[PDB]
């Protein structure tokens, strides 16, 4: 992805994290376990929702064929009428297909970008208390209990006290 | 000790495609398009569509004696016509501006026959030896129960001159034809007169035809033709007849009650015993999808038509292996 | 010691959508989209347009005496028309392909109106009794002006061979027309011949009419009809007319001396006594959009017609509370 | 955003900064005060101002409706006429609409990545002579005047002097 | 020591646009759009198309004395027309629903021409004196070979009855005609009977011409005119012709050997000693790309028609200078 | 660009790479060269291929014109076939060049997104053992030999053993 994170410097998804899309995973002393950061997941629920509103609302006014029967003697008037419904169907279906794949690449490059910025914001509280290994994850150089874990999905990790 | 920042994977196999890879897979997705219809014929919204089956439009509204079963429908929600119905015009011939008045039908939803010129009114005239071997029934020689093919009463074609005068207050549907002979003798053999006419009026309409004789080939046992015509008679006008000969008579006239939304449709599908918010040709649609590929030609309350066979909107993320 | 990175806030409540959120609020942003006009018809670049007023395109050409505003007509820029107007034919009938000659006034900015034969040059016929208390002029009955509604004189209707030849550099559009009379006394009455024509013809055209007798419902109080008829006659040929009786003849035809950039505006609004560069059927629009909503017809250097209801581009960045 | 400054690891913007739409906030002994970022800011401008008229142009061309009139017994073919006007016309509606919410995300995403560059770019000048405080800020170790700080906005700031 | 990350470059001075700039450098690109074609009309696909030259579609199909070259042509992929072709109707007048055949002729490649009523069977009137200076020949006058100008012989024009039946397996188009005489007397002259009359049937058909007369200008030397018609015959369907005058008869009628895809392409280019798999009005295409801006009327296997200038896609990276 | 990389922090290209988009230039007491990241680089072929057939794909069903001809009392239905074909002409014209236009604009951004990631790559494998230089290179505090190279391209620094 474009963000570099999703299947890139963060190698795979986590079958254990159940309640949300993005999240962390700790280790210590006390045990391990996954919990989803609830702001972030959220944004991304109301970001695609409103996406795909959009598409189907985009999508709302468009073309409607009506059937319209033409004698042995008004073949071009009928030809005419048949290239103009067909036209608009193809106009229709291009813009659809388009629109699909088009707003599928952006949303996989979304979660991508709200995993790295998950990931930054993370970065920037621990600053030098922890080695980036380069995985998504964090070694800390101290000791860091559920609530030193839980201070940093906080945002509230007090550097100066460590 | 550490923290790990990542995301969510699941068992999930649905893909989606982008422009730069298709077939991707993703953790959640959300299909947009209705790909299946229920194969059948339906009430639309409660109201039952006029099934024509074997009968044309043309056959129903002159009343073919084949298509008794429509000689009074009810209201219908739309209409549906066979690809090349066989109880069209029993007699040969032609429907004038055919097309146009079934466009007409696109926007009515009920007709009420009336009738306005009694067949046994015709007192100078033979009004019950209209009949023919092309237009049959139980056996018998018949014709178009909606108007009166009249000839010569002992030897004589006194010229009509009949009035009808529309006192409802719904636009009427006025048919009437004239009837083309094989030959001289033909002519003379059923209308006296050998030079005739069918002059027709109203506030809008000035029309005069007169027969066209000419050796015609066969067409179910008969060398002559029948052209029917129409109109729209509007409230307090008047339409008035005057003819010579050849003249085949209203006798009965459609009032439109109501006007609204409807179609004709073409199907080879009979009745379902059913009931949809959206029917196709080919069956009815229900589903809450924005999108479908069944059929162009729809009715009722329903997704937009198109001509994918996939349309697949990724809501999760990139599902890992 | 400190050096921050940051951006741009202002008082700014604009707001714009997007595919993922609505009403976001932004710093800057440029609205596209005009929704104002000035609600009246004005002069297209200084040159003023044709208002017809309670007349139509017929009565105007045919020269309606209740049309006596447009007997001559500087050049338009567009034409303006209501939806009903009621001045139309005034004694009841047709106007045979009406529909393409309103289409060829597209590209039509001025006629200029020619004798082509004199009212006084018809000492064979009676030229000045052809009038109709359907077509009233002060109290008085009258008949449309530019053609002749001849009669007998003495009891006599000989035959009519006049012709016309297009001397002029400009291509010309004639109008004529037949009488359709109540029956057969009528016929007599006013041309003695029981059975009449006219016969037209120019390099192109090869018409025959003939007149249709029928008894008809009364508008505006006549049972009669006519029925008129056009062609443009092009430069160096002429026109030839033969007749019987029933001849509605020529006296005055059009030049066609500008063509170009036109059209006719259904509209029931009157002149603004204002000028603009794009005008629509319901008021003229003056802006530097690329986009506007008032109107799908309209004439002039204009803006793209949208359905939208507002168009507003991001220009700035997001603002924040 | 996409890039994680705007609204993100920058919590707000600047009504103090008039001149620009991107740049920098000082603070030492001798005061404080905003300075804009000519080339960023004028980057932007740039680019901004070719999409607009990209997209005026390329609506430039589109259907234009004409008059037309058919009588009592053309009704099928008025019905056609009408029917390819109101098509066009959803159309090029429909694809007004699109473009510009399409092009609304992706300018608000612009501006995001012009303010992410301009804070890398200073944050791969400075190094580790200051620290990275999380919020957009850089707190230095060395005192840092005025010179000193324009050092840090024109590109040439000497880490080797500090 | 250092590593350090990079990215490609190269001597290349191929421009991309974008939304945001214009003339971006790239390292490589790709143009999707075909600019040029060879100027020349070309066969099909190996199928020589049909140039009708200075002949149109009805002299050739009437049988145009000056359009000899097409008296029997061979299949053809397309059929090439000039804008304004001098061989036409060589005597004056209409050819009747002329724009429905040539749209029926676009789902033909190929006819084969037979004779229905021989030139040398009409014993009862004269039928080889129907020719005129209007339709020259090697000096001599001339007339429509396709069809036989009949008229009196040794004073009489006697009724004729002549009736074809669609033996065939191929559906048949026949052509046929009436004249239109300057006056009464030209009328006796040719044909003897006054009043006449031109009746023809099918199962299908219910035709009655009559020959109308009026003073018409000259159109290469002649007043009169010559009003053409046709019809599909089906097989086992037969024609059937009554007249009393004015008729023009059927001499030689097509078969349909080949329905297919086809075009009547105009242009006033001549025929290129060529070969190609896609052609336009202006020259043939070759090229594998997606789209072309050459002409939108092309037919075979061909690039989309865009209005573009310039079609290039970024494949590779901005380049440094 | 967006990513910040492509004519940002790494100034210009590098005519000595000739076998990649993207890649490695080493500098060392043993000599100096260039050498493509073959992964990145297929990586960016594939997507660029796949969007090239997509495009041309996508405006593979469209509005073909026929040739109707009509008489002179036919305006009105002549010019209705006359404003059709061209109303789809204009639709189709505009589809081609929005989406040669947009598509562009990825492209170039994508490539910048694929150095910006490649070279996160590289600098969170090196994390301390190196000074990032602001320029796209990261100067080495131990010597680094041409295995020592090698393990940077392959993705197995090893960190500790340095
Ligand atoms: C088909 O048959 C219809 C009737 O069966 C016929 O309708 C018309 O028939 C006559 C035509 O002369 C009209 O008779 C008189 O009605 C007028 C009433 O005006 C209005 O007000 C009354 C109020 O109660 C309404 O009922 C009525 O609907 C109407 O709206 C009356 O004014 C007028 O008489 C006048 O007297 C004046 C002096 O007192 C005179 O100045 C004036 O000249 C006029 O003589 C009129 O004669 C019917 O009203 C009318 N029927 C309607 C409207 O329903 C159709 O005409 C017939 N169609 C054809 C083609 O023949
Ligand atoms: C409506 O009324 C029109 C005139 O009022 C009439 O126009 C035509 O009238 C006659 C038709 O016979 C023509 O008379 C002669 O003009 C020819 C001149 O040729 C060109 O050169 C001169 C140069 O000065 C131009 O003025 C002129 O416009 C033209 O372009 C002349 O060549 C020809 O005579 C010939 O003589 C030859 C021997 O010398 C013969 O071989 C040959 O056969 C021929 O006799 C011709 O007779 C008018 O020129 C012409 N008017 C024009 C073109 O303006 C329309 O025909 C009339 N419409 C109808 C339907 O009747
Ligand atoms: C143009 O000219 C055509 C011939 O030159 C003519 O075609 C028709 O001509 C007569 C019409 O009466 C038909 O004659 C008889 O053919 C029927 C055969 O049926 C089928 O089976 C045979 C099997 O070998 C096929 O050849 C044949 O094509 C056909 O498919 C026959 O059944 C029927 O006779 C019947 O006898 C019965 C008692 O035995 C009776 O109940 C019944 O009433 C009938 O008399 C029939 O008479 C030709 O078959 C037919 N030609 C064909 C189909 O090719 C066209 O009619 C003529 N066009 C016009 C407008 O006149
Ligand atoms: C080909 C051959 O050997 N003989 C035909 C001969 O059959 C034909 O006579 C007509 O035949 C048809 C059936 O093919 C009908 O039987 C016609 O009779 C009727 C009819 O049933 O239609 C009787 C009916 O009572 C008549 N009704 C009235 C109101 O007149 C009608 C009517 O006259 C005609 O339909 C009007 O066109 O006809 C029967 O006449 C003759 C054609 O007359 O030709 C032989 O060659
Ligand atoms: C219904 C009833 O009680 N009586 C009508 C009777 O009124 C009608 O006569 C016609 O009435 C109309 C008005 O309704 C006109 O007055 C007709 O007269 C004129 C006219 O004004 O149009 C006089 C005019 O001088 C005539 N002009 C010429 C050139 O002939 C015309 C002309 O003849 C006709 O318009 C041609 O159709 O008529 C007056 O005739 C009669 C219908 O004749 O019917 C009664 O039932
Ligand atoms: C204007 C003038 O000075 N004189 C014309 C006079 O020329 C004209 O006669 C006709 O002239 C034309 C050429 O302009 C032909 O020569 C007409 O003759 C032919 C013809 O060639 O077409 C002879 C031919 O044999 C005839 N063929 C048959 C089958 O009848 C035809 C035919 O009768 C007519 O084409 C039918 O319309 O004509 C020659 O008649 C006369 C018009 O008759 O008018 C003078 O004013
Ligand atoms: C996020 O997490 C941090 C760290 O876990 C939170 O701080 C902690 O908050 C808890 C619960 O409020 C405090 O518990 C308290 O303990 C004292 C006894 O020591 C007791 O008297 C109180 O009744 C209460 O149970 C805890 O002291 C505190 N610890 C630290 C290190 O700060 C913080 O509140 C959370 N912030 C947000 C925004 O969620
Ligand atoms: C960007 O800013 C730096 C730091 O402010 C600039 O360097 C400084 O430039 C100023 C003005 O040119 C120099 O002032 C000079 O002072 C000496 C006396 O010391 C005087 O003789 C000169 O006439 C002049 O006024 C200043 O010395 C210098 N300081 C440092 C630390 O470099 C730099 O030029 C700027 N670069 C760009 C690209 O804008
Ligand atoms: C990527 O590069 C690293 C470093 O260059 C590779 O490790 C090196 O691999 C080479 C070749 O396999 C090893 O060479 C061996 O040398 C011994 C003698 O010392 C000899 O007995 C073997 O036959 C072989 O030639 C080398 O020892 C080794 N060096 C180090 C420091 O690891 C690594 O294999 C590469 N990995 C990938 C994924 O490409
Ligand atoms: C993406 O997956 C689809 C879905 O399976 C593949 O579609 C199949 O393609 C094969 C080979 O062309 C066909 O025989 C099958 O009929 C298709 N199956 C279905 C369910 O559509 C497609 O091949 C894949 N596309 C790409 C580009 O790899
Ligand atoms: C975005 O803001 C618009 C503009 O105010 C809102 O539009 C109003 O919506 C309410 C409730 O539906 C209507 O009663 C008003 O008439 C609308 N006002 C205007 C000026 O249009 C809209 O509700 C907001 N949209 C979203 C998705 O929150
Ligand atoms: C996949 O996981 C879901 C849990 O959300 C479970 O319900 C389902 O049975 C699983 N499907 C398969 C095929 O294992
Ligand atoms: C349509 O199908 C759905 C099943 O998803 C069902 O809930 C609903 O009752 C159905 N409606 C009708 C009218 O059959
Ligand atoms: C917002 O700020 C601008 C300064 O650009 C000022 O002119 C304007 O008065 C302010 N508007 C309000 C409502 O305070
Ligand atoms: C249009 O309105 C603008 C106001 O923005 C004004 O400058 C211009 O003069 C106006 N033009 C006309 C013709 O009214
Ligand atoms: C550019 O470089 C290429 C090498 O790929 C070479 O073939 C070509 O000659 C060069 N063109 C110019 C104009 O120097
Ligand atoms: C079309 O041109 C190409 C040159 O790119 C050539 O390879 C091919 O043979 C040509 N085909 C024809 C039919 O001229």
């Amino acid at each position: 992805g474009l963000f570099g994170a999703i299947a890139g410097f963060i190698e795979g998804g986590w079958q254990g994290m159940v309640d949300g899309w993005y999240g962390y995973h700790h280790s210590n002393e006390q045990g391990s376990g996954y919990a989803a950061d609830k702001e972030s997941t959220q944004k991304a629920i109301d970001g695609v929702t409103n996406k795909v509103n959009s598409i189907i609302d985009k999508m709302n006014t468009q073309f409607e064929a009506v059937g319209r029967e033409f004698n042995n003697l008004e073949r071009r008037i009928e030809n005419l009428n048949k290239k103009m419904e067909d036209g608009f169907l193809d106009v229709w279906t291009y813009n659809a297909e388009l629109l699909v794949l088009m707003e599928n690449e952006r949303t996989l490059d979304f979660h991508d970008s709200n995993v790295k910025n998950l990931y930054d914001k993370v970065r920037l509280q621990l600053r030098d208390n922890a080695k980036e290994l380069g995985n998504g994850c964090f070694e800390f150089y101290h000791k860091c209990d559920n609530e030193c874990m839980e201070s940093v999905r906080n945002g509230t990790y007090d550097y100066p006290q460590y | 000790d550490q923290i790990c920042i990542g995301y969510h994977a699941n068992n999930s196999t649905e893909q989606v495609d982008t422009i730069m890879e298709k077939n991707v897979t993703v953790t959640h997705a959300q299909d947009i398009l209705e790909k299946t219809h229920n194969g059948k014929l339906c009430d639309l919204d409660g109201v039952k569509p006029l099934i024509l089956r074997d009968c044309s439009v043309a056959g129903w509204l002159l009343g073919n004696p084949m298509c008794d079963e429509f000689i009074n429908v009810p209201e219908w929600s739309y209409i549906v016509e066979k690809a090349n119905p066989v109880n069209d015009l029993c007699y040969p011939g032609d429907f004038n501006d055919y097309e146009e008045l079934k466009h007409l039908l696109s926007r009515i939803n009920h007709f009420e026959k009336i009738q306005i010129i009694p067949k046994s009114s015709w007192s100078s005239h033979e009004a019950s030896l209209g009949v023919s071997s092309a237009c049959p029934y139980q056996g018998k020689s018949s014709f178009f129960r909606n108007v009166v093919w009249l000839i010569k009463k002992n030897s004589t074609y006194p010229t009509i001159k009949r009035s009808y005068n529309n006192t409802n207050q719904e636009d009427l549907l006025v048919l009437w034809g004239i009837h083309h002979p094989k030959d001289a003798a033909e002519q003379t053999k059923l209308y006296q007169n050998p030079t005739t006419y069918i002059s027709v009026g109203t506030s809008t309409l000035n029309q005069r035809l007169v027969p066209r004789i000419a050796t015609r080939s066969k067409v179910n046992g008969q060398s002559g033709r029948m052209e029917f015509f129409w109109t729209i008679l509007k409230p307090n006008d008047a339409i008035n007849f005057e003819s010579n000969g050849n003249f085949i008579a209203p006798e009965y006239a459609y009032k439109i009650v109501k006007k609204g939304d409807s179609t004709i449709m073409k199907s080879e599908l009979e009745y379902g015993n059913c009931n949809t918010k959206c029917q196709t040709p080919m069956g009815a649609i229900n589903s809450s999808m924005p999108f479908h590929n069944i059929h162009p030609l729809t009715i009722g309350e329903c997704p937009k038509y198109v001509k994918s066979n996939r349309l697949v909107l990724a809501t999760g993320l990139r599902n890992s292996p």
